[PDB]
């Protein structure tokens, strides 16, 4: 039985993508618009907040058959009971072959009547905390963590006959804080939307898998940023150049399985050059707690990385580095695990000092034997070591879960932000995994 | 599988030198003319090779080994694609050939096939 | 030097070398049969050539 | 580093902390030395590996 709040914030996310690419399709000029803005979370200090609306439709009906809309209009007025500041602008989407398109007849009595359900799941969800019982008995039967089925009908009987009132304004909720258009299905739509973003001169395959996700996301992500004035945006077909600039810049963080298989595919045949090359600095900043049981597989991925990117004697002339999010400590622990593994790394620690010319020096190797002096630099997020990096570029930098990548110059450096799960998806990332 | 390191380079011509004594009776039969061997390319590519003349020489104190093979394709990835414009770089090891490649090779479409021999 | 340098100029052909494994490994798409390059003759004068052979080896 | 070819052994009756101390001060005075200590735990393949030379470049590993 999983969480109805993980099933919440799907539909929360399926109506985030579904405005966000409405306002893409309506984007020509002077948009300024302002795409969800709540994400189930502790603080709202800038509101920048559309709604937490969702996007459900059964599959072929003239009208909704019975019960539809009751589970969102009730998360709705329950998250209602807790709003104030300034004005959240609720709405509701969806899709019907056959009926009006734009706003509904709502205006008091057909709330009243949807107030008016008598479902268990309702009433121990959302009516209840809307509408208190007048009852002792009633209240200590929902607070109670079983519940039998004399004590359902009981409830059921109770709330159906006795008439319960509410403290919350319903008319003030129906009057600004609710809107309700049938629009169109956007799972049809991905074919007008390639067609529309197939203006101008782009690609056949590019727009569907590097240019559609990118905008989306980059639009997504307007509404993020702490600052509330961010998203003044005039000239929309200009912001839409400046974005066909911004995706080929990033081409990168899709979120949806557009394309993309397995749990995350995203990237990737767009990783393999400079992974085909031989001699090439890469530089890995990893966020231990992001990644699924990094303490007991650091190690492995460690070892099949090189074994595929530090193996030749003379190709293979820069040594990798893997800059993890940790203390001074804890170093000792993965350099005896890795001791352990006959696999010779360097940290530039000895105790707690930390040595410029020890992490700077080249490993001494010999060719006519297979020996190199070591074969990774492993350190933390300190000053230092980022000196360190500054002083000796790298070619290619990945930033692998969320590690600030300020203080670090980006001269000539090429960043690949990964997001990731677990050691599976990153080596798959890496072409060092067929499969999942 | 592991066979030998590639010393000198040329778009007509690429030279392999054999590891060991060992690894070379281990699998002679697979290194005869016209046999095929593959050198990689980076660390995802392979250069499918043909040989043309083996030359073992152990003249005084001095164990030789050369193969001369030459290009016929590039294995990118999990295809193939011919030409002779890759030149793999020196010290970068011969792998043999698996059958699976060799099956990929010969797999046109799934209606015009023939089969031959 | 983005390539290399010259070590041999002779009316009918010029050899170049390359600098280190780094520089042809990154530009060995372009360094092919067919292909042109641009040698300094002077302070700014260029010479246009195609290169016709190519050369691997260890020393 | 031709003809000196075998390494000196120096053991103190000390205790590790003292032993990574000295580590330090003699890393910072450019003397390369191996204690076989990872952090607190002993490494039997590490104390007893022979060091590596490069003659042409007049280098010892330690």
């Amino acid at each position: 039985m999983m969480s109805r709040e993980a099933d919440h914030t799907i539909k929360g996310f399926l109506y985030q993508f579904n405005k966000t690419l409405n306002s893409i399709l309506s984007s020509t000029d002077q948009d300024e618009i302002q795409i969800e803005g709540i994400i189930e979370d502790i603080d709202i200090k800038n509101s920048n907040i559309t709604n937490a609306i969702q996007c459900k439709y059964h599959e072929s009906k003239v009208r909704h058959n019975l019960s539809d809309i009751y589970k969102p209009i009730l998360q709705m007025l329950l998250h209602f009971l807790e709003n104030d500041s300034l004005n959240i602008k609720y709405a509701l989407y969806a899709y019907f072959p056959n009926e009006q398109v734009g706003v509904k007849e709502v205006t008091k009595s057909q709330i009243e009547e949807i107030l008016s359900s008598s479902n268990f799941d309702y009433i121990s969800k959302y009516i209840s905390k809307i509408k208190p019982p007048k009852e002792q008995i009633i209240k200590e039967l929902l607070g109670k963590t079983s519940k039998t089925t004399e004590d359902k009908t009981r409830i059921k009987k109770y709330y159906e006959t006795s008439k319960l009132e509410t403290i919350v304004d319903i008319d003030k909720f129906l009057r600004d804080h609710f809107v309700f258009e049938i629009g169109l299905s956007y799972e049809e739509l991905m074919n007008e939307t390639k067609n529309l973003l197939m203006k101008e001169g782009f690609s056949l395959e590019d727009v569907k898998d590097l240019f559609y996700p990118n905008s989306i996301q980059y639009i997504a992500e307007l509404s993020i940023l702490p600052e509330a004035e961010k998203r003044i945006s005039s000239k929309n077909k200009l912001i839409d150049y400046l974005k066909g600039n911004k995706k080929t810049a990033m081409s990168r963080w899709t979120s949806e399985v557009l394309t993309r298989k397995q749990l995350l595919k995203v990237r990737k045949n767009q990783l393999v050059p400079s992974l085909n090359i031989n001699s090439r600095s890469r530089y890995f900043i990893i966020d231990p707690d992001t990644i699924d049981n990094f303490d007991d597989e650091f190690i492995l991925f460690v070892k099949d990385y090189l074994d595929k990117y530090n193996s030749k004697i003379k190709l293979h002339t820069e040594t990798p580095c893997f800059i993890l999010k940790t203390d001074v400590n804890n170093l000792s622990e993965y350099h005896k695990r890795f001791v352990s593994r006959n696999i010779q790394i360097i940290t530039g620690y000895i105790g707690d000092t930390f040595y410029f010319k020890e992490f700077n020096k080249e490993p001494k190797r010999i060719i006519k034997d297979n020996w190199v002096e070591f074969k990774a630099r492993i350190s933390c997020n300190s000053d230092e070591v980022i000196k360190c990096i500054n002083y000796k570029k790298c070619d290619d930098l990945y930033i692998v879960g969320g590690v600030d990548v300020s203080l670090l110059d980006t001269a000539d450096v090429n960043i690949e932000n990964l997001e990731i799960n677990n050691f599976r998806e990153l080596k798959y990332l890496l072409s060092m995994l067929k499969e999942i | 599988m592991k066979i030998g390191s590639v010393i000198e380079s040329s778009p007509h011509s690429i030279l392999v030198k054999i590891d060991t004594l060992k690894i070379f009776e281990k699998a002679k039969s697979a290194l005869q003319i016209g046999k095929y061997l593959k050198i990689q390319e980076g660390n995802h590519n392979f250069v499918l090779c043909v040989i043309q003349n083996i030359k073992i020489s152990t003249d005084k104190d001095e164990d030789i080994f050369i193969l001369t093979v030459q290009p016929v394709g590039i294995f990118k990835g999990e295809e193939f694609f011919q030409g002779n414009s890759m030149l793999p770089s020196p010290t970068e090891p011969v792998f043999l050939v698996e059958d699976d490649i060799l099956n990929k090779i010969f797999s046109n479409e799934k209606t015009k096939i023939f089969h031959l021999g």
